[PDB]
């Protein structure tokens, strides 16, 4: 039927509406390309169309003539290419006579402009465009929608154009440019548009803003239009000076003194809520390329060269003027505010934390008088700012600076946790978690930590916002007295610490807030879960019976979680009952880490038995799937090798996890047990071995598998072999055959996705040749007659490593198992290895590589092979 | 009283596991690709009535792309939500910015990076820093851990609304 009625159809949210919608236009662009462009741009030319229509049009023959994929993008316009001149010219023609016809504010014929001109430009077959832009812009008879629907044309065509096609015509576009932003222009519209065409073309100008009077004109254009009655204008043209500052700071060093300072102080000083964040986040820009400019000169200065760009320190320099702006800024508060509100409020506490790193002991004189004089004002805004500007300027100076003023100010904090106003609680609990983060010496101080504790412990009982900071606070200071404890010990456990005087109160207290029925508001109970999985991993031996009591408090409660599955009737019940799951099975995961083998002997039967029932609960297909595996893995790795018993039992989940493959993370965690699981049982794990092989066989190829999938296979298909030794024989050709097709793959090297995982995959394929080798060599007499089925095998092995050296991304762990691998070749088969390796001379370099490699255990592995290489040469 | 909504972001990142696990509950593990579109109304109560979004997943593939842009038209509010865990998702959210300001004029865009449960981020706090740049709101979300999961819908409503002391009187 009419066209039109299926773009008017293209907006309606019904999905069978919409779909038969969509398989029209599709059919209708394959069947016959330029009729039905031609008909789009007759469409879209036409001002009695609706709007609706003529946007939907417009935006098909945009999509039909670019895409987000550049060879997508580059075959759809050679496709436009190959459409005969007549049609082409025909609709070049409507939509520029589409242009000035438009009564929407964002035009929808420039998007089309845009998309021609990217073929037509290259071919330089419409050599028309730019002199009809240019004479429409610069017309004084021209009206307000022409001239800003041409403007953004313009725009659009300098952002997604190359910039080696209109480098020669780039002065008549910004003399349009600089002509339609003027003060002279009556309309805002149209000021509002040129500010945005230049905005989008700063990337495209780049060979004009190299010429000083273009430079000049442009600069002196936009700081006269930043003076806008206009609120709109004033955003867009700050916005333009911070994309100017990040892409040509290295010319703002004439212009930033007299002009452009006078205009972002008096744009950080307004009280308009868009004009003060503007000015806020072009300072904060402004640290943030000075600091990205101070990394690249600490780089240069470590290759001993001088940084292509040198910073001229202009926040540094204007701090004077930063600093008592921001922290009066920063009074700015409501008795209702969120926390990421995104205020001006929150951005000038983010642009005070970014002026702190970036000028480290320089913002500390200039904001110390402020904390002083508003400690303890009488207003609670001020008290709010002085905590809020102590917290922000604790990352970034020297802390041995920062320790007498936190050690004064700690009474005060302590006073201020017990503030009447809720804000100044909540932002004191942030500023001690700041405290126990990045300067950790100064919580745990003997003058002051009782206090601080039991202010802590206090605080669990607050309000859920102060408890939040309060329970990562304790999580903080655990770590840190973990760290601070092993005093000389030259254990792996420390015998007691600092909170060990009060390690149970602190447990029953997080026990008790994960029971706290307002847990849900802030995150809560998943904090304070957090927070006692920290602390008991960051825990001594004196507080064993606490953790023993803990683990079953925390089993206790699994079994009630076991007992309440008829208790499931509403779907926000149950998904909190799975919340539940995985919470409590994470923390027996954190908490069965540290207790000891024998008292988790007795526990283990019960704790199988919740994961055996939970295992028949999810039976069919997954549910969950997922923390129970490796709450498995867990137990696995407590027992060791009397997991035995309950094999038989677990074979069949297993084997429906094996079998599921539709989620990454439940075939992943399934691997993971199925590793630990031989790592436990050596030998013992043969009668199962044949049906989880022809489990991983079957999942091997199956090409609808996620990536990160593939690599723990083969890494288990090592320790398979490494387990179970000369019995991987039987499957041993189909898993080599498997590997080599594999390994014969290759994907790009240009995205930076998939370099991790080509790395990933490499590691894992190098670890499998290594488990295989290391398990059919034996253990500890001499060469084997196992290892000489793989004998032709390392050819193609030796020949894969050479291919990875050829390649130049590399990371530690692949050249660590080609090293690893190297050295089970040569151990395994004598010269033939030496020889192989000698006929490659990448892999020499390779080995140089990783000697060079920081990581210890790749270099020391680099330095086996080496030496096994050695001995091979001095052997014969 | 309801808006219209358009949830965008590249190939599954969490827009139709978040879309899912705030329409029923149930938070859904497998990788389906979403055919196109999708619609699908999701009802929040405030202290100033209830409202409604009408949320249009948006496919991030290029090949289900369909329509694509053309969901686009007639917006009023906008979620740009991209996977914490991939750092190509957060690098084509400025792509999808430019696709939203093409169509909308002065409509507010909250960003969302999704899926912070992971314990080892690609994209840190830190350099998230497009919401700086075009005055836009960031909250950082998880659909699987109920992190912020109505923080967005919260400051949207108050934003479109105008009323700053609206909340979620669940
Ligand atoms: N850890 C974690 N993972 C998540 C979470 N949400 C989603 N995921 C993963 O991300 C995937 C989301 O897939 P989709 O949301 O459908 O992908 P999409 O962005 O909608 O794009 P389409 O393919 O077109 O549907 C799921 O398969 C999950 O494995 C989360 O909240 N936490
Ligand atoms: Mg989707």
């Amino acid at each position: 039927m009419e066209l039109i009625t299926i773009l008017e159809k293209t907006v309606s949210p019904d999905r069978l509406e919409l779909e038969a919608a969509q398989k029209f236009l599709e059919r209708a662009a394959v069947e016959n390309l330029p009729t039905f462009l031609v008909e789009l741009s007759r469409v879209l030319a036409n001002p009695g169309n609706s709007q609706v229509a003529r946007v939907a049009a417009g935006l098909q023959i945009k999509n039909s003539l670019t895409s987000k994929d550049p060879d997508i993008k580059a075959q759809y316009q050679q496709r436009w290419l190959a459409i005969d001149a007549n049609a082409r010219r025909e609709v070049k023609n409507y939509v520029l006579h589409t242009l000035g016809t438009e009564t929407y504010r964002p035009s929808s014929a420039s998007q089309c402009v845009a998309g021609i001109a990217c073929a037509e430009i290259p071919v330089n077959q419409w050599p028309e465009l730019i002199p009809q832009l240019v004479a429409n812009v610069t017309n004084p008879n021209s009206t307000e929608h022409m001239k800003e629907s041409t403007l953004e044309a313009i725009g659009y065509i300098c952002q997604d154009i190359d910039p080696e096609q209109l480098q020669d015509k780039s002065n008549e576009i910004l003399t349009a440019i600089i002509q339609g932003m003027r003060k002279e222009e009556p309309s805002n519209n149209v000021k509002l548009a040129a500010t945005n065409a230049l905005l989008n073309s700063l990337e495209f100008t780049k060979a004009n803003f190299d010429k000083e009077s273009e430079r000049h004109f442009i600069m002196q254009v936009v700081c006269e239009a930043t003076q806008c009655p206009d609120t709109r204008v004033r955003v867009a043209a700050l916005q333009n000076l911070v994309k100017i500052m990040s892409l040509y700071y290295q010319y703002m060093e004439t212009y930033m003194g007299p002009a452009l300072f006078a205009i972002t102080i008096e744009a950080m000083k307004s009280d308009i809520d868009e004009v003060a964040l503007q000015g806020i986040e072009f300072w904060s820009n402004v640290c943030d390329e000075e600091m990205d400019l101070a990394i690249e000169a600490s780089e240069a200065a470590e290759q001993g060269r001088p940084p292509e760009h040198t910073s001229k320190f202009y926040a540094k320099g204007a701090l004077q003027y930063l600093v008592p702006i921001l922290t009066q800024t920063l009074t700015k508060q409501d008795e209702n505010d969120d926390d990421d509100d995104w205020n001006p409020c929150k951005a000038a506490g983010v642009c005070l934390m970014l002026l702190a790193t970036c000028c480290e002991d320089d913002i500390v004189p200039h904001v110390l008088p402020f904390i002083k004089e508003h400690i303890k004002n009488p207003d609670w805004r001020y008290r709010d700012a002085a905590v809020m500007a102590f917290g922000c300027i604790l990352e970034g100076p020297e802390p041995s600076q920062l320790k007498p003023l936190v050690i004064q100010a700690m009474p005060t904090l302590i006073e201020l946790m017990k503030d009447p106003s809720v804000v100044v609680r909540d932002t004191a609990a942030w500023t001690v978690g700041r405290i126990c983060e990045l300067l950790p010496e100064a919580a745990i101080n003997d003058v002051y930590l009782a206090p601080l504790l039991q202010c802590l412990i206090e605080g669990l009982s607050a309000e859920p916002r102060v408890a939040s900071n309060v329970c990562w606070a304790f999580s903080s200071l655990a770590e840190a007295a973990y760290e601070a404890a092993d005093v000389a010990d030259d254990q792996e456990e420390p015998a007691t610490y600092c909170l060990s005087s009060s390690f149970e109160l602190i447990v029953q207290k997080l026990l008790e807030t994960t029971d706290r029925p307002d847990g849900h508001q802030n995150n809560l109970r998943s904090s304070a879960y957090e927070s006692l999985m920290e602390i008991v991993k960051n825990s001594a031996k004196d507080c064993y019976p606490a953790v023993q009591k803990t683990t079953l408090v925390i089993m206790e409660r699994l079994q009630q979680v076991l007992q309440m599955e008829s208790h499931i009737q509403s779907t926000s019940d149950r998904i909190q009952f799975n919340d539940l799951q995985s919470l409590l099975c994470a923390t027996l995961q954190n908490v069965l880490r540290k207790v000891q083998h024998q008292d988790a002997l007795q526990i283990s039967d019960v704790v199988m038995a919740s994961l055996l029932r939970m295992f028949q609960s999810t039976a069919g297909s997954g549910g969950v799937q997922e923390d129970a595996l490796m709450a498995v893995s867990t137990l696995v790795e407590v027992l060791g090798g009397e997991f035995l018993k309950y094999m038989e039992a677990f074979k069949p989940f297993l084997g429906i996890g094996l079998k599921n493959y539709a989620e990454y993370q439940v075939c992943l965690a399934a691997v993971g047990l199925v590793g630990d699981l031989c790592r436990a049982l050596q030998s013992n794990i043969i009668p199962f071995c044949d049906e989880v092989m022809q489990l991983l066989l079957e999942n091997l190829g199956n090409e609808n598998v996620h990536r990160s999938v593939k690599p723990q296979i083969l890494s288990v298909f090592g320790d398979i072999a490494l387990a179970i030794g000369g019995e991987f024989k039987k499957y041993l050709e189909v898993v080599l055959n498997t590997l080599q097709q594999a390994s014969q793959a290759q994907v790009d090297k240009s995205d930076y996705d998939m370099v991790d995982y080509l790395n990933e995959l490499r590691e894992s394929c190098l670890e499998a040749y290594t488990g295989i080798v290391q398990g059919l060599k034996g253990d500890q007499e001499n060469v084997h007659p196992d290892v000489m089925l793989v004998q032709p095998r390392v050819e193609f092995i030796l020949s894969f490593i050479d291919h990875i050296a050829g390649d130049e991304d590399h990371t530690d762990g692949v050249v660590a198992c080609a090293a690893g691998l190297i050295g089970d070749l040569c151990t395994a088969f004598g010269k033939d290895v030496l020889k192989l390796v000698e006929a490659r001379p990448m892999i020499h370099e390779l080995l140089t590589e990783g000697r060079r490699s920081k990581t210890n255990k790749a270099k020391t592995l680099a330095r086996w092979a080496t030496k096994e290489l050695r001995k091979l040469k001095n052997q014969a | 009283v309801q808006f219209k909504l358009v949830l965008v972001g590249d190939g599954g990142t969490g827009k139709t596991t978040f879309v899912k696990r705030h329409l029923t509950g149930e938070f859904e593990k497998k990788y389906v690709a979403t055919l196109g579109v999708e619609v699908h109304p999701l009802v929040f109560h405030t202290n100033r009535g209830p409202i409604k979004f009408n949320v249009w997943d948006t496919a991030g593939q290029e090949k289900f792309g369909g329509l694509r842009d053309g969901y686009y038209i007639q917006a009023q509010c906008a979620i740009i939500m991209f996977d914490v865990t991939s750092r190509v998702t957060y690098k084509n959210v400025p792509n999808w910015h430019r696709d939203l300001v093409r169509v909308c004029e002065n409509i507010p865009i909250v960003l969302c990076g999704n899926k912070v449960d992971i314990k080892d981020r690609k994209v840190k706090a830190k350099s998230i820093v497009f919401h700086r740049k075009k005055n836009l709101q960031y909250y950082d979300i998880s659909a699987k851990s109920n992190y912020n999961f109505e923080k967005p819908f919260l400051w949207l409503a108050r934003k479109l609304i105008g009323d700053p002391n609206l909340e979620f009187a669940a």
